[PDB]
C-alpha cells in the first residue's frame, strides 16, 4: 500500500503565520491527493483535491502544490479557527491511504508548570486501587516528561482555552497492598520552561 | 442537497456484530462511490470500505478485509457496511462519505476514487465487555484538591464543582477512569447517566 | 501512449 | 486547463487535443479541434494531413472520412490558436465538423462505432487519437409512460406506467401498476422488466437489463394498484453479452448506452429501452411503454 507520510507531525505557529505542511507518498501518485482538516472530534472536511485543486467552500488561503511526490499545503495567514488536524489522502491505489495528520498548535511566552501532588485518600485506601496524582496545571510547551520515585498514566487536557496551555494529570495506580511497602512518593517534572526539573513528593 | 446519514451506533461486545447503514440523499448508491471511513478515539483517520453499486465494485481497507461487508440497497438508495468479528481494533467514531462520478464533462469517471468532498455524521462504535457500571470516586486533598473517578464504564461521566476535567482514559480494566482537580469546603458531584449513578464527595 | 499537459 | 497530447511512433508529430468527448448536440456536433507539432526537415512527404475516421467496427465499415491539410496551408479556433503559440512556428492546427445523421459512439457489450483522429504525412507516420460522440439526456421531461391492455367473457383490466420518460443511469424508475381482474382466472405472478434493444442498421435483440417478478397475487373478480421501482444499472448485467454500452475511450468501464436519440435509416446503432408489465395468469398477458436512458448534463 502507498504511505502517505506527512511531516510535521505537530507544529506551532499563530495568527498569520505561512504555515506549511508537507506530505510524500510512499510510491508514485498521479495528483491523486487531497487535504483534510479534522478538528477535535468532528467529521474531517475537504481542503484540496487533485493534489492541487482549490475544493469549494474551502478558503483561498489553502493552497497546495505538487513537485514530484511531495505534495505541501500552505496556508498564507492561519487564523485562530484553522488550528486542527490535517491529513493528506491518495484516491489512485486502493485501499485509501492517509497520513498521520499535522496538529497546528498556538503559540504563547514559554510558562512552567504549576505542579501539586496528591497522595491516595482514606476512600480510596478503603475501596482497594490507591492512585497517587501529579498535577500538572498550565505548563507550556505540551512537550514535557514526568518520572516517578515510589502502570502510571497520563491525561492531558489538550490546549488550555484560558491562553493556549497545556494540564497533565499523570496518576500512578496500585493495589492497596503494593502501596503500602513504601513510604516517599514523589513525581519530578523535567520540562523545557523549567531550568531544573522540580520533583513533589509526599511520604505515607 | 447531498447528505449522508449514519445509524447503528450502540455498545457492542467484543466479536459482536452491528450493522452500520449509511442512508443517501440527493443522489443514487449508483452515481457514486459511497466509503465508509473510520477515525479512533482521538487519532488520525482512516478509510474503512468503498462501493459503487452501479458497477457493483467492493474495495476494503486492510483492517476490515473480510471483518466487514460493504452492500448496498439502491432500491432503499442505501449503503450498509455490515461490521462482523467486531474487537478492540474496531472501536472508533464511524462518518460516512462519497465521491460522486459527475463533472467528467459527459458522465462517470468509473476511476477517480477522488476526495470525498461530503461527509456524514458520526456514529460511535463501541467494542468491550464492559458491564455498564457505576463510579468508585475518591477525595484528594492538599493548594490543589480534586476528586478522582475510578473504575466506572461507559462514557461519559459528567464531574462538576460546587478547573480540568482530565480527558477519560481507557482503563486496562475496560472500566474508564478520570480526575478532575482545582488549585485555590468543596464537594464534587460525579454523575453516570448509564448505570443511573450520582456521587456527592467531600474532599479536605 | 496518449500523453497529457497543461495549458 | 487540461491538453491532451499524443506523439507520433518516431517521436515527431505531437497531436494535440482539448476533450475526449464531443456533445453530439441534436441538431449539430462538437467539432474535433487539434494542432499537429511537425519538423520540416523530417516532413519528406511534404504533405501532413488529419482525418477523422467514424469506423463502425467489429466488417470495418466507415461512415465519415474526412482530411484535412495540416501542410502546406491548403480560419482557427481559441483553443487551437493557444496550442499553437505554446509550441511555437512548427505546429499546425486542424478542425473537423462531423455532419448530422451519424451515430454516436456506442459499443456492444463483450464492436459498434466509434471517433478517432489520425495524423499522417502524406504505420511509422500515424498518430491515432480516439475521441469520442455522445449525446446529452434530453434538457426537459417528456409525457409520462402509461399503457393499459384488456384481456377478455370478462376483462383483465392491466395498466402499467413510469413517472417520466428521461430517467439518468443508475437511477431508478417507478413502475406504477394497476390491476382489475373481473375474470375467473387468479393472477398467478406479476413481472416487470426492462428490456434493451441494440438495432444495427438490419439485426436487433432484446436483453433483459432490469427483472422483477412479483407474487402480488390478485384473486378473481378483484382490483390492485402498487407502485414498483426497477433500477436498471451494470451491476448484474456483466454476462449479458452483447448490451449496448455507452461509448468509450479504452478498456474503461462505462454505463448503458444512451438511448439513441433521433430527429431512421442511420447507419451503426440504435438503441431503446423499454418497460414491459407481463401478467402471468394461470395465458398470460402483456403491456409495454418506452423510456429512452441516458447520460445528465453537467452544468
Amino acid at each position: 500500500d502507498i504511505q502517505m507520510t506527512q511531516s510535521p507531525s505537530s507544529l506551532s505557529a499563530s495568527v498569520g503565520d505561512r504555515v506549511t505542511i508537507t506530505c510524500r507518498a510512499s510510491q508514485s501518485v498521479s495528483s491523486a491527493v487531497a487535504w483534510y482538516q479534522q478538528k477535535p472530534g468532528k467529521a474531517p472536511k475537504l481542503l484540496i483535491y487533485s493534489a492541487s485543486s482549490l475544493y469549494s467552500g474551502v478558503p483561498s488561503r489553502f493552497s497546495g502544490s505538487r513537485s514530484g511526490t511531495d505534495f505541501t499545503l500552505t496556508i498564507s495567514s492561519l487564523q485562530p479557527e484553522d488550528f486542527a488536524t490535517y491529513y493528506c489522502q491518495q484516491s489512485y491505489y486502493y485501499p485509501i491511504t492517509f497520513g498521520q495528520g499535522t496538529k497546528v498548535e498556538i503559540k504563547r511566552t514559554v510558562a512552567a508548570p504549576s505542579v501539586f501532588i496528591f497522595p491516595p485518600s482514606d476512600s480510596q485506601l478503603k475501596s482497594g486501587t490507591a492512585s497517587v496524582v501529579c498535577l500538572l496545571n498550565n505548563f507550556y510547551p505540551r512537550e514535557a516528561k514526568v518520572q516517578w520515585k515510589v502502570n502510571s498514566q497520563e491525561s492531558v487536557t489538550e490546549q488550555d482555552s484560558k491562553d493556549s496551555t497545556y494540564s497533565l494529570s499523570s496518576t500512578l495506580t496500585l493495589s492497596k497492598a503494593d502501596y503500602e511497602k513504601h513510604k516517599v512518593y514523589a513525581c519530578e517534572v523535567t520540562h523545557q520552561g523549567l531550568s531544573s526539573p522540580v520533583t513533589k513528593s509526599f511520604n505515607r | 442537497e447531498v447528505q449522508l446519514v449514519e445509524s447503528g451506533g450502540g455498545l457492542v461486545q467484543p466479536g459482536g456484530s452491528l450493522r452500520l447503514s449509511c442512508a443517501a440523499s440527493g443522489f443514487n448508491v449508483s452515481s457514486s462511490y459511497i466509503h465508509w471511513v473510520r477515525q479512533a478515539p482521538g487519532k488520525g483517520l482512516e478509510w474503512v470500505a468503498s462501493i459503487s453499486s452501479y458497477y457493483g465494485y467492493t474495495y476494503y481497507a486492510d483492517s476490515v478485509k473480510g471483518r466487514f461487508t460493504i452492500s448496498a440497497d439502491t432500491s432503499k438508495n442505501t449503503a450498509y457496511l455490515q461490521m462482523n468479528s467486531l474487537r478492540a481494533e474496531d472501536t472508533a467514531v464511524y462518518y460516512c462519505a462519497r465521491k460522486s462520478m459527475y463533472h467528467r464533462g459527459w458522465g462517470w469517471l468509473s476511476w477517480v476514487y477522488g476526495a470525498m468532498d461530503y461527509w456524514g455524521q458520526g456514529t460511535l462504535v463501541t467494542v468491550s465487555s464492559a458491564s455498564t457500571k457505576g463510579p468508585s470516586v475518591f477525595p484528594l486533598a492538599p493548594a490543589a484538591l480534586g476528586c478522582l473517578v475510578k473504575d466506572y464504564f461507559p462514557e461519559p461521566v459528567t464531574v462538576s464543582w460546587n478547573v480540568h476535567t482530565f480527558p477519560a482514559v481507557l482503563q486496562s480494566s475496560g472500566l474508564y477512569s478520570l480526575s478532575s482537580v482545582v488549585t485555590v469546603t468543596y464537594i464534587c458531584n460525579v454523575n453516570h447517566k448509564p448505570s443511573n449513578t450520582k456521587v456527592d464527595k467531600k474532599v479536605e | 501512449k496518449t500523453g497529457l499537459t497543461k495549458l | 486547463t487540461r491538453v491532451f497530447k499524443k506523439a507520433s511512433p518516431n517521436g515527431k508529430l505531437t497531436v494535440y487535443l482539448g476533450k475526449r468527448d464531443f456533445v453530439d448536440h441534436i441538431d449539430l456536433v462538437e467539432p474535433v479541434d487539434g494542432v499537429v507539432l511537425v519538423d520540416p526537415e523530417y516532413l519528406k512527404e511534404r504533405r501532413v494531413y488529419v482525418t477523422l475516421t467514424c469506423a463502425f467496427r467489429y466488417f470495418r465499415k466507415d461512415l465519415f472520412v474526412a482530411n484535412v491539410q495540416s501542410f502546406p496551408p491548403a480560419p482557427l479556433t481559441r483553443l487551437q490558436e493557444r496550442l499553437i503559440k505554446k509550441l511555437g512556428e512548427h505546429a499546425y492546427p486542424f478542425t473537423f465538423e462531423i455532419p448530422p445523421n451519424l451515430p454516436c459512439s456506442v459499443t456492444l457489450q463483450p464492436c459498434g462505432v466509434d471517433y478517432e483522429v489520425k495524423a499522417f504525412c502524406a504505420k511509422r507516420n500515424s498518430v491515432r487519437l480516439v475521441i469520442r460522440k455522445v449525446q446529452y439526456a434530453p434538457e426537459r421531461p417528456g409525457p409520462q409512460p402509461t399503457a393499459e391492455t384488456t384481456r377478455q367473457d370478462k376483462p383483465l383490466h392491466l395498466e402499467a406506467s413510469l413517472d417520466k420518460e428521461i430517467y439518468y443511469h443508475g437511477e431508478p424508475i417507478s413502475v406504477n401498476v394497476h390491476v382489475t381482474n373481473n375474470t375467473n382466472k387468479t393472477v398467478k405472478k406479476i413481472k416487470i422488466s426492462v428490456r434493451q434493444y441494440a438495432d444495427i442498421c438490419t439485426a436487433q435483440y432484446k436483453c433483459p437489463v432490469a427483472m422483477e417478478e412479483a407474487d402480488d397475487t390478485v384473486a378473481p373478480s378483484s382490483t390492485f394498484c402498487k407502485v414498483y421501482t426497477l433500477t436498471p444499472f451494470l451491476a448484474n448485467n456483466r454476462e449479458k453479452r452483447g448490451l449496448a454500452l455507452d461509448g468509450k475511450l479504452k478498456h474503461e468501464d462505462t454505463n448503458l448506452a444512451s438511448s439513441t436519440l433521433l430527429r431512421r435509416e442511420i447507419l451503426g446503432i440504435i438503441v431503446s429501452y423499454k418497460v414491459k408489465v407481463k401478467l402471468v395468469v394461470s395465458s398470460d398477458v402483456a403491456v409495454e411503454l418506452p423510456f429512452t436512458l441516458m447520460h445528465p448534463k453537467p452544468k
